[PDB]
This record gives structure tokens, C-alpha cells and sequence, in this order.
């Protein structure tokens, strides 16, 4: 089998986000990068699904500007095979979208001849829980999204899936996508041997243009704002004192 | 003229409570309110319905085909739908059911959409959260339709009565059959409804065991509060996912959040920052909680919760 695993750059989940000045945006340059995190555990599974011997080649894809390729070598040192970076300009970066990758992803499985495409069940930034979906759609694919445990079943794969009122168990038939949530795995450290041999392996660079993708949008952002400001309330000396304020405002 | 489909969510016959949520939010277009219906078993659910507010028509699918409402077999009936009413609008509460389902209806449709929206300024503009809620993101949407899912705790639930839409069978469909539910593994408790819920309280690593967890059920007891956690909890073993709290867990804005035990990163924030009322339980001074708490006590959490719920026992 073949595995297309979709990894995003976004700015580092520690990091505290500074708005614009000018409202269109939060600011991205000087500012601490890394693969998404959900994408991260997209890449373990990818790899364990090697290590099981149940999976031939694992390609790993990133769409957007230059600094991707360090997100697609981080990857290939996490044991992907081969990267493919989808190329886009900065300023055509921030008009990028889930409709936008999903239409390339679904370009690359049918080029690629990909069994499955991996993908986090979403990215920190846009936080939008969509991409994933949207390549099923657009290729006629099966579905198993916010995955916590995966079974390859000889053509079919039994995916177990968090939804609200606890877990649930589908099987899909191959050809699949799949979206990974934080449970599926704990992806490994890579290790500077691991980091030097991904220097060897392989990026292809694309352009969405070279794949029959137009980037055009009906999606636009109007402003991008801090959200209300919310700062420290009152300390109680004790547990009676909190128990009588929080009936005299009626919240007890 | 705006005409809205509202994708309703329900299991084991029963509607749930954020399609509720989801029908208010859809009033804010000023137009006319469909509401679907699709399952095995639709005739409780559609009936109640019928007798919420807001909502002009219902259309009911009861087709053992959506057995576990699996997303290949709804999106063509959505399609079938769109394609003979010609909505403007198409949306549900971005719930687990609503983040997988409408992503890939809009892929079909070929319109890109919108997630967990909080606000709706006009027909085009939307207003939802990035950067776990550290930021508000005003999009502009020409799609010819506009499909999006709704955080349910940004809006008030339509009342369940009041209501007289009309009910008509839809359009059945053939199984694409490319997907089957299999089973399901469901956490059950006397508690209410987490995302629901008036009161929560939550655990975070400082409670150390899934045995001191039972600590928390005591005093979500006395509160008739929901229990939540943090993802160290759920990390370390003591409580199941699906009570996980904040930008990957559920968003919770009750009128009482209880943070015992939980520090207080950007990504349990991120789903309970908008609660009425913080009270935070933590023996550190400097736990970014404390920042956003209305009510702090810094103490140990293994006397504070346990007086608590000796106090409550009482009045
Ligand atoms: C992609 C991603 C998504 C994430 N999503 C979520 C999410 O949805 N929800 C979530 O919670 N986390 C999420 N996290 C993890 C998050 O970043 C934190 O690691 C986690 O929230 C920390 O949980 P905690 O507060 O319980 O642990 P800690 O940060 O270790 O806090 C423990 C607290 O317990 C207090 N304490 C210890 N003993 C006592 C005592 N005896 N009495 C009183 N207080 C005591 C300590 O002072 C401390 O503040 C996510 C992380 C990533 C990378
Ligand atoms: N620019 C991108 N390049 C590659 N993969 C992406 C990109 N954006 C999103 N994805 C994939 O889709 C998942 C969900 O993204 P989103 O739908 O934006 O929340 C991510 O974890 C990635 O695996």
C-alpha cells in the first residue's frame, strides 16, 4: 500500500499570537514555526503502518512557501520515504485554504496512486477541521476522521473514531482518508542519525497550476481581532468564603 | 430571500440538544428555516421538531441506509435536497457529527465552508475564532451556497415548543455503500450533557489518579454539574476522551467552570474561556488560570474539594 500524508507549517503551539496592526492577519514573520501537531501524529501512523511491513512508501506533501520544505524534511526524518512541496507564493499563502489543499491532495492521490491519505484532524492556526473531509469528498472516497486507533483489514481499514458521547468503529474500504486526532499516537523524537539520512531523501517541487488546481477564492477575510480582554478576578482566603460568594451571586 | 437547511443531529431516536442552538443561530439570516431529518429511525425526532421554534418546514429521511448517519450515504440526500429547494444556506452545530459531515457537502458543492461560527453578521460575513480563540477571524463568504457549522454554546437553544412547520418524506437515496458503522463505545453517566451543562467541573493532572477523580463526581454531584478534563488527565488514564476540555476536547461555556487541578494552557482555555463564571482550584500562585479566574482559592485541591462538597451537603 501507498500512503499521501498531508503535513501543514503553522506557528508553534506555545507561541503567543500577536494580531496586525493593520487587522488583516496575525503576525508570522520572526515568529517560531513547526508542524502542526495533529499532522505530526498523521506522520507516526503513516511510519508505524510501514513498520508493520503493511505499507510500501509513505509520501509526505506540505502546501505553501518555501519554509514548508522543513516541515516536509522534518517528516521524512520521522521515517516518511519522498516529500512533495506544493509551492505557493507568500501572498497566495494567506488566501490558502482547505478547499484550496484538499483539491490539490486529491490531485496527488490520483497521480500518486495512494491506498490512503493521512491528515491531521486539523491545524492549530485556522482551526478549521475541514481538509480532511473535503479530499474524501472531492475523490469519492470513504472517511474515517478524528481516528484514535487504525486496523488495516486486507482491502478495508476499521478505524475507531472519537465523537462526542464516546468512541465509535467504522470500516472503509479501500481507497481511504483518514484525519488523525491527539489520541491516535505518540509520535517519536528524531534523532539527529534519522536527521541527517532524511537529507538524502527526496522533495519534489510542484506548483498547484501543474496539477490543474486554481487557487481562486469566494472565501475572504475581512479582519482578523483580538478577542475580548479578560484578566485575573479575586482570590478567597477559604473554601467557606468561595462557597458564600458563589451563592451570593446565584451561580450556587 | 435566505432559505436555510439546518442538518439535524440526533441518536437513539433522540434529537440533540445543539441542533437547538444551531436552528437560533440560523434565525439571525431574517429568512425561511428547513430542518432535516435523516435515519433509521426519524418519527419521535421529526415530530418534536415540528414543534420547535423557528423552523417553517421539516423534511424527514427514515432509510435504514443511515444506520450511524455515516457521511457517504448523507451527503448525496443533502445533495438531492440542495439541488430541488436551493438553500442559500446550509448548516448544523459543529459538534463531531456537523465537523465531519459538512466539510465534505462542500466539497460536492464545490463552495469552500465555514467552521464554528459564533456570530453571523449578515447573509455573507461570519464570525468564528482561530489560534485556539486567540484570535476573531471576520470572514466574507460569495459562495453561491454557504455552508457552515455553529458553535453551539454561541447561541441561545430555540424553544421546543411554539413550533408548526410543516413535515414532507425526502427524496431517498441509493447506498453508496463505501463506509459501515460497525459499533460504538459510549461513556454513560447519571451527569449531564457536557457541552450542555449549567455547571462543570474539571480535573487536570493535579489530581493524580483516576481513584482521586472520584473526588470531582462527588462534588459535580452536590452541583448537578457535568465532570471535564483536561488532556493530562485523559493522558495519565484518569478519565475517558470524550470529557476532554478545550481547542481539540469539547467547548464548554457554563454559567460555573470549576478548573481543579488544571494549570491553564492556551488549549484548555481555548474551550472554556467564555464560561460565565472561572473559579479556579490550584495550589500554584502562578498558574495561568489564575488569569482569567473570577474566583481563586490557591490551596491544595485534596482539602478545598472535599470541604466544598461537605458545605454543599448543606444551606
Ligand atoms: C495540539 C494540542 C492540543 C491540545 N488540546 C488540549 C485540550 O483540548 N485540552 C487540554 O486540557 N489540553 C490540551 N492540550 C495539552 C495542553 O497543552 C496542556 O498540556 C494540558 O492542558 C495540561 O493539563 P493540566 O493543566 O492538567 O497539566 P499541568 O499543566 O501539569 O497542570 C497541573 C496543575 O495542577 C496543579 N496541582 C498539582 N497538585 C495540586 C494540588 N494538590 N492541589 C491543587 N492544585 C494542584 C498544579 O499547580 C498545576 O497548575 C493540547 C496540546 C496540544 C499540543
Ligand atoms: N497547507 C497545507 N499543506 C498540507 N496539508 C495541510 C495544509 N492545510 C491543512 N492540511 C492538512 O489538513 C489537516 C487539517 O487542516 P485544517 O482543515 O486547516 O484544520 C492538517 O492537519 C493537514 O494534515
Amino acid at each position: 500500500l501507498r500512503v499521501l500524508v498531508a503535513v501543514k507549517r503553522v506557528i508553534d503551539y506555545a507561541v503567543k499570537i500577536r494580531v496586525k496592526p493593520d487587522r488583516t492577519g496575525v503576525v508570522t514573520d520572526g515568529v517560531k514555526h513547526s508542524m502542526n501537531p495533529f499532522c505530526e501524529i498523521a506522520v507516526e501512523e503513516a511510519v508505524r503502518l510501514k513498520e508493520k511491513k503493511l505499507v510500501k512508501e509513505v509520501i509526505a506533501v506540505s502546501c505553501g512557501p518555501a519554509q514548508c520544505q522543513e516541515t516536509i524534511r522534518t517528516a521524512l526524518a520521522m521515517g516518511a520515504d519522498r516529500g512533495i512541496h506544493v509551492e505557493v507564493p507568500p501572498a497566495e499563502a494567506e488566501r490558502l485554504g482547505p478547499l484550496q489543499v484538499a483539491r490539490v491532495l486529491a490531485k496527488l492521490a490520483e497521480k500518486e496512486k495512494v491506498d490512503l491519505v493521512l491528515l491531521g484532524k486539523q491545524a492549530i492556526d485556522d482551526d478549521c477541521n475541514q481538509t480532511g473531509q473535503m479530499t474524501a469528498g472531492f475523490l469519492d472516497w470513504p472517511q474515517g476522521t478524528f481516528a484514535s486507533q487504525v486496523t488495516l483489514e486486507g482491502d478495508k481499514l476499521k478505524v475507531e473514531r472519537a465523537i462526542d458521547g464516546g468512541l465509535e468503529t467504522l470500516r472503509l474500504k479501500l481507497p481511504a482518508v483518514v484525519t488523525a486526532d491527539l489520541r491516535l499516537n505518540e509520535p517519536r523524537y528524531a534523532t539527529l542519525p534519522n536527521i541527517m539520512k532524511a537529507k538524502k531523501k527526496k522533495i519534489e517541487v510542484i506548483k498547484p497550476g501543474d496539477l490543474g488546481v486554481d487557487l481562486t477564492s469566494k472565501l475572504s477575510v475581512i479582519s482578523v481581532e483580538d478577542p475580548p480582554q479578560r484578566t485575573a478576578g479575586v482570590k478567597v482566603e477559604t473554601t467557606e468564603d468561595l462557597v458564600a460568594k458563589l451563592k451570593e451571586i446565584g451561580r450556587i | 430571500f435566505q432559505s436555510t437547511l439546518v442538518i439535524a443531529e440526533h441518536a437513539n431516536d433522540s434529537l440533540a440538544p445543539i441542533t437547538l442552538n444551531t436552528i437560533t443561530a440560523a434565525t439571525r439570516l431574517g429568512g425561511e428555516v428547513s430542518c432535516l431529518v435523516a435515519g433509521t429511525k426519524c418519527d419521535k425526532v421529526a415530530q418534536d421538531l415540528c414543534k420547535v421554534a423557528g423552523i417553517a418546514k421539516v423534511l424527514v429521511a427514515q432509510h435504514d441506509v443511515y444506520k450511524g448517519l455515516l457521511p457517504e450515504e448523507l451527503t448525496p440526500l443533502i445533495l438531492a435536497t440542495q439541488k430541488q429547494f436551493n438553500y442559500t444556506h446550509i448548516c448544523a452545530g459543529a459538534s463531531a457529527f456537523g465537523k465531519n459531515l459538512l466539510p465534505r457537502v462542500a466539497a460536492k458543492l464545490e463552495v469552500a465552508p465555514i467552521s464554528d461560527i459564533i456570530a453571523i453578521k449578515s447573509p455573507d460575513t461570519f464570525v468564528r475564532t482561530i489560534y485556539a480563540g486567540n484570535a476573531l477571524c471576520t470572514v466574507k463568504c460569495d459562495e453561491k451556497v454557504k455552508v457552515f457549522s455553529v458553535r453551539g454554546t454561541s447561541f441561545d437553544a430555540a424553544a421546543t415548543s411554539g413550533g408548526s412547520a410543516s413535515s414532507e418524506k425526502a427524496s431517498s437515496t441509493s447506498p453508496v455503500e463505501i463506509s459501515e458503522w460497525l459499533d460504538q463505545k459510549l461513556t454513560k453517566s447519571d451527569r449531564p450533557e457536557l457541552t450542555g451543562a449549567k455547571v462543570v467541573v474539571s480535573g487536570g493532572r493535579g489530581l493524580k489518579s483516576g481513584e482521586n477523580f472520584k473526588l470531582l463526581y462527588d462534588l459535580a454531584d452536590q452541583l448537578h454539574a457535568a465532570v471535564g478534563a483536561s488532556r493530562a488527565a485523559v493522558d495519565a488514564g484518569f478519565v475517558p476522551n470524550d470529557m476532554q476540555v478545550g481547542q481539540t476536547g469539547k467547548i464548554v461555556a457554563p454559567e460555573l467552570y470549576i478548573a481543579v487541578g488544571i494549570s491553564g494552557a492556551i488549549q484548555h482555555l481555548a474551550g472554556m474561556k467564555d464560561s460565565k463564571t472561572i473559579v479556579a482550584i490550584n495550589k500554584d500562585p502562578e498558574a495561568p488560570i489564575f488569569q482569567v479566574a473570577d474566583y481563586g482559592i490557591v490551596a491544595d485541591l485534596f482539602k478545598v474539594v472535599p470541604e466544598m462538597t461537605e458545605i454543599l451537603k448543606k444551606k
